[PDB]
RNA sequence: CCUCUGGCAUGUUGGAACAAUGUAGGUAAGGGAAGUCGGCAAGCCGGAUCCGUAACUUCGGGAUAAGGAUUGGCUCUAAGGGCUGGGUCGGUCGCGGCCGGCGCCUAGCAGCCGACUUAGAACUGGUGCGGACCAGGGGAAUCCGACUGUUUAAUUAAAACA
RNA sequence: UACCUGGUUGAUCCUGCCAGUAGCAUAUGCUUGUCUCAAAGAUUAAGCCAUGCAUGUCUAAGUACGCACGGCCGGUACAGUGAAACUGCGAAUGGCUCAUUAAAUCAGUUAUGGUUCCUUUGGUCGCCACUUGGAUAACUGUGGUAAUUCUAGAGCUAAUACAUGCCGACGGGCGCUGACCCCCUUCGCGGGGGGGAUGCGUGCAUUUAUCAGUGGUGACUCUAGAUAACCUCGGGCCGAUCGCACGCCCCCCGUGGCGGCGACGACCAUUCGAACGUCUGCCCUAUCAACUUUCGAUGGUAGUCGCCGUGCCUACCAUGGUGACCACGGGUGACGGGGAAUCAGGGUUCGAUUCCGGAGAGGGAGCCUGAGAAACGGCUACCACAUCCAAGGAAGGCAGCAGGCGCGCA
RNA sequence: AUAUUAAAGUUGCUGCAGUUAAAAAGCUCGUAGUUGGAUCUUGGGAGCGGGCGUCCCCGCCGCCUCUCGGCGGGGCCCGAAGCGUUUACUUUGAAAAAAUUAGAGUGUUCAAAGCAGGCCCGAGCCGCCUGGAUACCGCAGCUAGGAAUAAUGGAAUAGGACC
RNA sequence: AGAAGACGGUCGAACUUGACUAUCUAGAGGAAGUAAAAGUCGUAACAAGGUUUCCGUAGGUGAACCUGCGGAAGGAUCAUU
């Protein structure tokens, strides 16, 4: 078939190797699952041993984990961005392993107003008068005030995330085998690593 | 080998079974197992071969198969099924019971025992565990896996395990000054307190064995197996002790029984 | 920049560069928490690993990669080939009808991290055997000599 | 080949027909030089990019040898350049200067400009794409003269002369 | 036994060969009373194959309403044989042959801390459940085709086949959440201590991220644990399962509990392995001196695929990699080895051939099932041979055992 | 008849030739290759054992370490470590499929084979006594001893130890 | 729940068409070699072989050969005052 295997391909002297044999149900391969954007397609696989590979062609939520913070919701990936093999690969929207792709703000803002009682996302006085204040309006006191006030210099955020969160998309880093696995459980670009990726969004665009 | 083998011929067959030349083309091929098919006795083999219990193939098939023959205390139809060292198999219909504890040319020799010591067997712990929610484990030489145990044993220990309940009822550490069989290669079935152990990281650590009458040897960590504190054992030994004449002692041995005694 | 020479970004695993909200300076001295293993078989893990900031997945101290099997020595003969040098061992194999020796030489390619720098070539080299990482590399080296002649 | 600037009235005439013979163009089923002194005539080939290239040889050639593949439209990607900018802190003098101290991008980074090519990829069409124009048919051998050159204005361009 | 004789000369001593001498296989000639063993289509043609046989299988314990036998008993399904057919397993072993294949296979050596593993053994296995849904085979009955181990339509009918799916379980236990409530102190904000309804989770396995460092090793990014979530969604998983023999006892009468096997599964260890890797080893050849490389050559980075580790493949970079220590190319009357023949000591030649390992089923290729095949006594194509056809179509593979033809000294 | 080995020291490592029998480059340089002079701990010391002393034999003078572990101060010397400067070399050990070979035992009637056999016993024993050895298994890889031979190192525009 | 089908991808037999390479062969004519043999021409060589032979290199000749130049002793001089 379409084989994994060394025997094909001259040495390190650089002479040709012959065919020993012929080729061998595990001397193998199989077509790539290249999996999009798109709502769930899945089809698994018998593979060596019995045992299934459970292929994603399509795709579209992913189970992201924002690791500063350490709430890891299921979200919408959105959109590709940027991936280090191949331009194509972003072109298509084709998702792989170290895949940089979008995600929305919306489980992480939900989270981020639940557990530091503050704003994410900066607004006039539309988000902030009516649900906010329900989340605050301390009818205990004492206690939970006590707490959030303990939230201290420790909710102050990234400059970078915060901008991504008041836009509303996050870049985060695919860090499953989609076409293996069929998820595509990632990670919140952060810091360093999200500032490098910036600087080569940016110089893509030109 | 376009998958696994269902066969072995004779002569093929590992050495100590004693099978000869002319009767077969076959051995039979133990049955996979708690021992290594290379490390076996084929309880038809224990039998036809070694007890003279029955004569064919066919009359170990009905021997087996009245539930007459108890492995390590259970029962098996399977004929190929391998028996090996410490181990029991119990016949019960004339109470023999015997043990596979190895001769000093390395054979197993038909050791019968008695109905008490026929209860617990020995076993050496391959590896010590931890499985899930911090549960340790044991695993015996023989493929059991123990559960709990007294948090001392640790790989190369030996265990004085029950049978019947299962389950360890104590043991012995692996140190210098413990009686020391070997279970493989060139002395296998000797038998001697340990003296000295030699830790080489990466490859295997050899150990040093000397017998009771002055002899030494070395082996590689794996074949051995202890079997008790110092000179005194924790079981049954065959008659030589795994002692190990020379060619030249053994023929004189041989010769002074002859002629003589009568 | 001077880390980051490549497209993807370049970090240890195993690490998680980010946990930071405290007074004094955006995170430490060292600043990020390197990490590293030693090797074993008394092969002392070298300064420029772990004082060292740069990355490598087949560094067989600062990376995933065991140490496992065969070790050797041969001597660095080329080195051009990126992150790795070509070996010469060199051996004397006998013929018995002749009751003499021949010279042979196998040269291994071999993995070298960038933890070792001032490796010139015709230095003695340990390496010790691992898994497959490259079509023909198996072995990393572990401690460099270089006495044998010119200077330290 | 088509166009603007400028220039013309189709080259000493017009009209109506659309016969044969012609002159100049084209096309032809099946065969493919059977035609003929003789492939004469016409036809094939043709550009570019990428491969691939024999005998022989004066070793320079032969050579576009031969023989192959690709080519459009559309939507993208990558690769190739210039200019300018830090002397920031402190002082003092008139955003600018002068002095002293740091800095000293000495792996450079930042902003602002501008031709044009080359490679790769997707999609797409009734496989059409060097769409007209332009634009080698090759091969094996023999004879002559080495070659480039010259020659009978008006029947001989050659193997003749040089 | 570490053995030499004849032959160049008119004769001599030599170099030197030829010729004899002794084994060992293959053939052949002549010949052959007895007996124990015993090779045998390898060499040529991995040439072609008439016929037949060479893989099937049922226990007390998976589904019996053949009506094919019979019970002993009726009527409470079932009782005992049981072809049939569905179900499961097996058909990857064995047997053959040596075409290929020259650091390849293969041997010793190690690694898998880089993976898969049917089984075997041992661990694990907290409102249809007094047990649910519909389907089909045999059996029945109409057929169609010239012809096949072709099958269609109609009738029924079971399952451990295929589906669906609950009681258990403690409004209770532990994480978060916390309507709130209570005690102390304080001028009071505040500070400290407690309790606490209502919510969400209320994990073995999966995928990802963070935290901490029970048991382990030259050796962790190991095991184990904690937090955050995710479900590889019906085609993640066990979650929670059918069958057989005895037949017992309830502070109690119609119920509720009970031992002994079978069979089944997800995970972990075992075993049989497999698979890739490490080191060192192979005959002739220079009338093979340079080879490899944008069609992977050697490295790097990030993926892809795969059971996993690697140019296995893709992108992007780097310009490496092998060679007189013989690469690279070519040949082999080349499968590797254990081993066999000779032999003083060295050696030389052989090894198709009963063990082990490889490879192949005319040739090439592709795949289905399955734990395991790139299977050939499995399919699907093509090429080469060839077989019936009622000419539309249909079927085929002895390098299994016999046997035939051919080739051939064999 | 032919293949093949010994004969063939007529392929030569052991082990041949090269004045004239076949045979040494016309000559010199020359890189790979192969081959390379001498040189560093020794006599002695002290005992057990053999033929006051002499001559032959046998354990000792692996060093250092105590920076490490222990079989409020310590000893005692073992695990670790400056591992043997870094190999070759040699010896021992460990690992090595069986069959074949070599080779124990054993009257297959003998033998080639085979792996058995043998007894007590009137059988009353209702049996018993034994085998199914060892050797070898290139090279490479693994272990520990030895340290002559041969390489290979270190202190030379200076470096070893020292509350 | 899902059969036939088709777009593209993939592995890829097979056939055609080159191309290079190994073995096998037909060939007018040419030119060698060996062998038979009761030929023909000469006599080169071995004796100072009747011109020492021989080597290298040139040219020539029916043929062996001859001649030129520089070598050789394997010479017909180890020696010449
Ligand atoms: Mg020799
Ligand atoms: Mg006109
Ligand atoms: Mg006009
Ligand atoms: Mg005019
Ligand atoms: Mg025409
Ligand atoms: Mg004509
Ligand atoms: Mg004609
Ligand atoms: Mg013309
Ligand atoms: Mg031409
Ligand atoms: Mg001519
Ligand atoms: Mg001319
Ligand atoms: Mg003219
Ligand atoms: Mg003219
Ligand atoms: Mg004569
Ligand atoms: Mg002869
Ligand atoms: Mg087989
Ligand atoms: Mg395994
Ligand atoms: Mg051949
Ligand atoms: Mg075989
Ligand atoms: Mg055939
Ligand atoms: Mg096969
Ligand atoms: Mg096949
Ligand atoms: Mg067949
Ligand atoms: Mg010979
Ligand atoms: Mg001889
Ligand atoms: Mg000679
Ligand atoms: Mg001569
Ligand atoms: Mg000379
Ligand atoms: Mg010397
Ligand atoms: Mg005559
Ligand atoms: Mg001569």
């Amino acid at each position: 078939g379409i084989s994994r295997d060394n025997w094909h391909k001259r040495r390190k002297t650089g002479g040709k190797r012959k065919p020993y044999h012929k080729k061998r149900k595990y001397e193998l391969g199989r077509p790539a699952a290249n999996t999009k954007i798109g709502p769930r397609r899945i089809h698994t696989v018998r593979v060596r041993g019995g045992n299934k590979k459970y292929r994603a062609l399509r795709l579209d939520v992913g189970n992201f984990s924002w690791g500063s913070e350490c709430c890891t919701r299921k979200t919408r990936i959105i959109d590709v961005v940027y991936n280090a093999s191949n331009n194509e690969l972003v072109r298509t929207k084709t998702l792989v392993k170290n895949c940089i792709v979008l995600i929305d703000s919306t489980p992480y803002r939900q989270w981020y107003e639940s557990h530091y009682a503050l704003p994410l996302g900066r607004k006039k006085g539309a988000k902030l008068t009516p649900e906010e204040e329900e989340i605050l309006n301390k009818k205990r006191s004492k206690k939970i005030q006590k707490k959030y006030d303990e939230r201290k210099k420790n909710a102050k955020i990234s400059s970078l995330l915060e901008e991504q969160f008041q836009q509303g998309k996050l870049l985060a880093c695919i860090a499953s085998r989609p076409g293996q696995c069929g998820r595509a459980d990632g990670y919140v670009l952060e810091g360093k690593e999200l500032e490098f990726y910036l600087r080569k969004i940016k110089a893509r665009k030109g | 080998a376009r998958g696994p083998k269902k066969h072995l011929k004779r002569v093929a067959a590992p050495k100590h079974w004693m099978l000869d030349k002319l009767t077969g083309v076959f051995a039979p091929r133990p049955s996979t197992g708690p021992h290594k098919l290379r490390e076996c006795l084929p309880l038809i083999i224990f039998l036809r071969n070694k007890l003279k219990y029955a004569l064919t193939g066919d009359e170990v098939k009905k021997i087996c198969m009245q539930r007459f023959i108890k492995i390590d205390g259970k029962v098996r139809a399977d004929i190929t099924y391998p028996a090996g060292f410490m181990d029991v198999i119990s016949i019960d219909k004339t109470g023999e019971n015997f043990r596979l504890i190895y001769d000093t040319k390395g054979r197993f020799a038909v050791h019968r025992i008695t109905p008490e010591e026929a209860k617990y067997k020995l076993c050496k712990v391959r590896k010590i565990f931890v499985g899930t929610k911090g549960i340790p484990h044991l695993v015996t030489h023989d493929a059991r896996t123990i559960r709990y145990p007294d948090p001392l044993i640790k790989m190369n220990d030996t265990i004085q395990i029950d049978l019947e309940t299962g389950k360890i009822t104590d043991f012995i550490k692996f140190d210098t000054g413990n009686l020391c069989m070997v279970t493989g290669g060139a002395n296998l079935g000797r038998i001697g307190v340990i003296t000295n152990r030699e830790r080489h990281p990466g490859s295997f650590d050899v150990v040093h064995v000397k017998d009771a009458n002055g002899n030494s040897f070395a082996t590689r960590l794996s074949n051995i197996f202890v079997i008790g504190k110092g000179n005194k054992p924790w079981i049954s030994l065959p008659r030589g002790k795994g002692i190990r004449l020379t060619i030249a002692e053994e023929r004189d041995k041989r010769l002074a029984a002859k002629q003589s005694s009568g | 920049a001077d880390i980051q020479t490549e497209r993807a970004y370049q970090k240890q695993p195993t690490i998680f560069q980010n946990k930071k909200r405290v007074l004094l300076g955006e995170t430490g001295k060292e600043k990020l928490p390197r990490y590293y293993k030693n090797i074993g078989l008394g092969f002392k893990t070298p300064k420029e690993a772990i004082e060292g900031t740069y990355i490598d997945k087949k560094c067989p101290f600062t990376g995933n990669v065991s140490i496992r099997g065969r070790i050797l020595s041969g001597v660095v003969t080329k080195m051009k080939m990126q992150r790795t040098i070509v070996i010469r061992r060199d051996y004397l194999h006998y013929i018995r009808k002749y009751n003499r020796f021949e010279k042979r030489h196998k040269n291994m390619s071999v993995h070298l991290s960038p933890c070792f720098r001032d490796v010139q070539i015709g230095d003695i080299v340990t390496v010790g055997e691992c898994r497959p990482l490259s079509k023909t590399v198996r072995f990393n080296v572990l401690k460099v000599t270089k006495a044998a002649g010119t200077k330290k």
